[PDB]
């Protein structure tokens, strides 16, 4: 059981089940602007592990 | 494109080296010579003080070479020469392993009269190896580090070591510090050298079997100094170490050089070994085994031989994107590669991402198909050193796709001299150079047509040829297939797929004549993947059946009719009993023999091939599944014919 | 012919013009400086010339050894520049001096030389004001430096204090020359 | 004589990527005056295929 908790994020109505939707687990969200198909080359090579 | 800000362009020789074709450098001489300057008045002649232009052009021309070539081999990407590559690539952190020698893991069965624990197998224990083309000679071979051995219950030794190719040597020299010490000889794989300083170890720099973290000085450094001849040198320190740098040796010590003499890349036959050892009461008991491991064996591996102009280009420029580390996809590649290289043709390493860590790594040796093991836990351990330290490199191997030929390239009898065997086998390598070439790494493809034009490259007399073709897949499991696995990749030609051989067992008992009984184990079985329907269906059979053993209830009632399901020929009784889905414009195949509900005992061996034949000429690749044609391994399908022409 | 010495090699050129047509050139990479550096181990204490003369390019042919050998005089030095590495015509710096700076500037003090040899660059005096030196920037004063007082070299004899001090070389005394590319050979045929 | 890899290697030449092609040939022989046949003739050589 947790006491004195805290408030971390947001991401609208708070469920476990749509906390998780489809479970991330440890991939990575690059999550900025872009088409997603000029960069997605060039972020294996040169950066990421 | 579409902006015209994006143009740039690629490396790019500027205008002002280039150089000359003779002829407009005469012209801009002229232009300077005769124009904006003088307005001639010269004291030669009409014709000479013309003539004289040109006696002075050729004097250009030559130093607009000899003199500008300079700057050619300055810069990496667009030098020749290979001095100035190799000698430009260290400062990278490269080196491009000069040679190398072929190496293997044997179990020696041995046993000592002594009957003493722990019994050693010292660093050399001299061994001697065909690796056959046919028997006559040996070369040699070296065990060169350690191992040990336990006695167990009957009283005998699994002292299993490594060994190296060649024999060894030892040049013991005193460092006058103005003596760039050196070794001369044409050798001498920088993988494996130890060089001690006159007390022990000196694990040097450039290459880590352990990395050491801290241990500061007593490092030392291996380059170039172009020439084939390998430098040594020692580092700026003091240690009266000082701050930072090479321990340095102190102005006179015996510094001792062993490397090994490898022979060269001539040994990857390997096969049978013999003891050679003469140490004390061990009495090499042989019963040598060369691949205790796992799946098919080629011999040795590796070899080398000098890396080639193109390959340490590529490899050259990489390793300025890693520094020494591999955090990246693209570096795992330069990482297995001519550090590890030369027992990998081709890597393509990825990351699964429903499985996180285990960052896997497909490689194909030199030596065709599997690594084996060893030669994979050996490729395992300089990674993670080097590695992200959670994530766990893995070998897990590409999906091969072969394909079967039968080709016959109908020569004429008049022109030949060696005749048929030495074309029979020029006719090979020249097919096997098609795929080092082009179709031996990843993502691309090859063309049938393509082939045959090496394959009438052969020498002259070889006019016309052809082929059929099947794309052979093979499976590993079997029995099931994976989920949403075994994919062509390519459109399949619907009535293909064509079964292998496989087999029964149990039946009853079915005695025979002569000695007790038999198990039935006669009576195969194969599987046909029928013809398409409305979209793609098609389903498919396990095979011929005769009666008796099986599950029927309500879900088998075993048919696909006297329709296409094209029929195995035996007795066979037909019968056959649907299986799985095989939809063909996506391509599919499934299985799962569960379906009909047998026992996995009832089969033999797995690991069987299937083999469709492709529907388009030329076949393509994708996720990581090579195609790759390696005949000395796998004779099983090549078949050529010679039928000739007498004119 | 003791550069050379080797063979034309072939030089490709294909990473420019593919199919582009080999010609045999003059063998220029070796590291022959390297050569040069380990075989003169043991022959050294070469003396300092001091030179003397502007002497042209090549005093090999009068001073040690004089088969117009042109060098083992460069190699001395480490030259990188076989023009102006060497000093020059007194004149000929002065003529260098203009081509310097005949874009921009024109002629101009480059610094002002303090008694003990300490250099200013761009650091300014005002006459008819105080005597003490400011820089070509913050005209606004209030930042002085070097309350003394020096002299400026301007540009000219710059150049020349420049190249005048490029006067010193190693000779290997006539003496050993011999003896030494009696050496120098023997490395070269070592490694092959 | 006409070799089908012969030319595929002149077609695979065309331009830099034609990564490859393949081709199906039918031979055709060509006779004026049907409805006979010179008593022996249309002989082309290499035999066919049936039907």
């Amino acid at each position: 059981e947790i006491i004195r908790g805290v408030k971390g994020k947001d991401l609208l109505q708070n469920n476990i089940d749509y906390i998780n939707r489809s479970r991330s687990y440890y991939v990575m969200k690059i999550k900025s602007n872009l088409p997603s198909s000029r960069w997605k080359s060039d972020v294996i090579r040169f950066v990421h592990p | 494109p579409v902006n015209y800000q994006l143009t740039r362009t690629a490396n790019a020789i500027p205008e002002i080296f280039v150089g000359g074709t003779f002829a407009e450098i005469k012209q801009n001489l002229i232009e300077w010579l005769n124009g904006q300057n003088e307005f001639l008045d010269y004291d030669f002649e009409g014709s000479r003080l013309n003539v004289l232009c040109d006696l002075l052009a050729y004097n250009t021309l030559y130093i607009q070479q000899f003199g500008n070539a300079a700057v050619y081999e300055s810069f990496m990407r667009t030098a020749n020469l290979r001095s100035s590559v190799v000698q430009a690539a260290q400062d990278n952190g490269y080196l491009p392993t000069s040679k190398s020698a072929a190496q293997t893991e044997i179990m020696l069965t041995c046993t000592d009269a002594l009957n003493r624990n722990y019994i050693t197998i010292p660093r050399g224990t001299r061994f001697l190896a065909y690796a056959k083309d046919t028997s006559v000679n040996p070369y040699n071979f070296v065990s060169r580090e350690d191992v040990i051995a336990i006695r167990d219950k009957n009283n005998q030794y699994f002292p299993r070591l490594k060994l190296a190719q060649g024999r060894i040597v030892r040049t013991e020299i005193i460092y006058d510090k103005l003596t760039p010490i050196i070794i001369y000889d044409k050798n001498i794989d920088r993988n494996q050298v130890k060089l001690y300083v006159d007390g022990a170890e000196w694990i040097n720099w450039t290459r880590k079997s352990m990395v050491h973290a801290g241990s500061t000085s007593t490092i030392y450094y291996m380059r170039e100094t172009i020439d084939g001849n390998t430098e040594f040198y020692f580092g700026e320190g003091e240690i009266s170490a000082n701050y930072i740098g090479g321990l340095k040796p102190t102005q006179n010590s015996t510094i001792v050089i062993e490397y090994i003499s490898t022979n060269g890349a001539d040994a990857n036959g390997a096969v049978g070994f013999s003891y050679a050892d003469t140490l004390t009461n061990i009495t090499v008991i042989n019963i040598n085994e060369n691949p205790n491991d796992d799946p098919d064996f080629v011999g040795a591996d590796g070899g080398g031989d000098p890396e080639d102009i193109e390959r340490i280009r590529e490899l050259g420029t990489i390793k300025r994107e890693t520094q020494q580390r591999c955090v990246t996809a693209t570096d795992y590649d330069t990482f297995v590669s001519e550090r590890f290289g030369s027992i990998i043709q081709a890597v393509q390493t990825f990351t699964d991402s429903t499985k996180p860590g285990y960052a896997f790594i497909a490689a194909k040796p030199k030596s065709g198909l599997y690594l084996t093991t060893v030669q994979r836990e050996d490729i395992k351990n300089y990674l993670k050193d080097y590695n992200l330290a959670p994530i766990t490199p893995s070998i897990i191997s590409p999906n091969y796709l072969f394909i079967k030929t039968n080709l016959k390239v109908t020569y004429a009898l008049n022109k030949l001299q060696e005749s048929e065997q030495w074309l029979e086998g020029q006719i090979i390598d020249k097919i096997d150079r098609y795929y080092t070439e082009d179709v031996e790494i990843f993502n691309s493809s090859f063309a049938k047509s393509k082939m045959l034009t090496y394959v009438d490259d052969a020498d002259h007399s070889v006019i016309g040829s052809s082929a059929t073709i099947q794309m052979v897949r093979e499976v590993q499991n079997f029995y099931k297939t994976p989920e949403a696995g075994i994919k062509y990749n390519n459109q399949i030609k619907d009535r293909s797929m064509e079964s292998n051989t496989f087999s029964f067992n149990s039946g009853r008992k079915v005695v025979n004549p002569d000695t007790g009984l038999e198990e039935d184990v006669l009576y195969d079985v194969r599987i046909v993947s029928t013809d398409r329907d409305s979209k793609g269906i098609g389903k498919v059979i396990i095979g011929p059946f005769a009666s008796g053993d099986v599950t029927e209830n309500e879900n088998i009632q075993p048919y696909t009719g006297n329709d296409f399901n094209k029929l195995a020929n035996s007795d066979g009784r037909d019968k056959y009993y649907v299986i799985g889905e095989i939809n063909y414009p996506a391509d599919v195949i499934y299985w799962n023999i569960a379906k009909i509900n047998l026992t996995s005992e009832k089969f033999e061996v797995q690991t069987i091939e299937l083999y469709s034949d492709p529907t388009d000429d030329v076949i393509f690749t994708r996720d990581g599944s090579l195609i790759v044609f390696e005949n000395d391994l796998r004779p099983q399908y090549l078949t050529i014919d010679l039928e000739p022409i007498s004119q | 012919m003791l550069f050379t010495f080797f063979d034309p090699i072939e030089y490709a050129a294909k990473t420019v013009n593919k199919n582009a047509p080999t010609i045999p050139m003059t063998d220029i990479f070796r590291n022959y400086k390297d050569y040069f550096k380990r075989a003169l181990a043991g022959y050294r204490l070469r003396t300092y010339y001091i030179k003397g003369s502007p002497r042209p390019e090549e005093l090999a042919n009068a001073i040690y050894g004089n088969p117009q050998l042109y060098w083992v005089l460069l190699m001395c030095n480490d030259n990188y520049d076989p023009y102006y590495g060497w000093i020059t015509s007194q004149e000929a710096a002065y003529q260098a001096s203009i081509q310097k700076y005949k874009n921009v500037g024109g002629d101009q003090i480059v610094y002002h030389v303090n008694e003990n040899g300490e250099k200013f660059y761009n650091l300014i005096s005002y006459d008819d004001n105080p005597y003490v030196w400011y820089d070509k920037g913050d005209k606004a004063r209030k930042y002085p430096q070097y309350e003394g007082a020096l002299a400026a070299v301007d540009t000219y004899e710059a150049a020349v204090l420049e190249n005048e001090k490029l006067r010193q070389i190693k000779i290997i005394a006539k003496s050993d020359i011999n003896s030494f590319m009696n050496d120098l050979i023997r490395i070269m045929e070592k490694s092959y």
